[PDB]
């Protein structure tokens, strides 16, 4: 495991890297798909009689 | 608005309104009971009036009367907006309970005659989806205008 991956033995202590996520979301950015959903409602409300 | 035109009193042996090659005279007005009592048709006659519509007048009258630039993107701030979405739910609920009351009732002795002699024109679908349509369209217009300004303004 030392040659392939990390887990490198130092002073009697291994070291595993952090494999978590750090994504800084804002989520008002997908506001186009929301307006897309609002329009396709009133599309489907109207347009067929 | 109506205009009129006097006929002479010498044409007493001939029928008045000497129409010859026209068939539009049955249109544009027929002589009502309040018109043919005073002088029609024995004194004067009626005349047709159309409207001289053209370009350089019509679109510029509409674009200055029924037109708003800054108003089409306002937000009608939500103190009274979500307040308006509350007084309508209660009366719709009572109509729904009244709609509940008739649907569970279901008179099934001579139904088609009882339905036609007892109409109300407010219970089944008159007061049921009218306000529901109005509350649906308003928040859609309001939220879509709210979403667009968030797309535009940063």
């Amino acid at each position: 495991y030392a040659k392939k991956r990390g887990w490198v033995l130092g002073p009697n202590n291994y070291y595993s890297f952090a494999s978590q996520q750090q994504k800084p979301e804002d989520t008002t950015i997908p506001s186009t798909e929301l307006a897309k959903q609002v329009i396709e409602y009133a599309r489907q409300l109207e347009m067929i009689v | 608005i109506d205009a009129f035109r006097l006929i002479n009193a010498n044409m007493m042996v001939l029928g008045h309104e000497p129409r010859q090659t026209t068939s539009n005279l049955g249109h544009l007005n027929k002589p009502s009971i309040q018109a043919l009592i005073h002088g029609l048709n024995r004194h004067y006659y009626s005349i047709t009036i159309n409207y001289r519509k053209n370009e350089l007048e019509q679109k510029m009258l509409l674009n200055l009367h029924k037109k708003s630039w800054m108003e089409g993107l306002t937000l009608q701030d939500y103190s009274e907006h979500c307040k308006h979405n509350e007084s309508v739910v209660k009366e719709m609920l009572e109509l729904a309970k009244n709609y509940n009351k008739a649907v569970e009732e279901e008179d099934k002795m001579t139904p088609e005659q009882l339905a036609i002699k007892n109409v109300g024109k407010q219970d089944p679908k008159r007061h049921l989806e009218e306000h529901v349509d109005v509350l649906m369209t308003s928040n859609i217009v309001q939220c879509l205008a709210a979403m667009l300004d968030t797309v535009v303004f940063k």
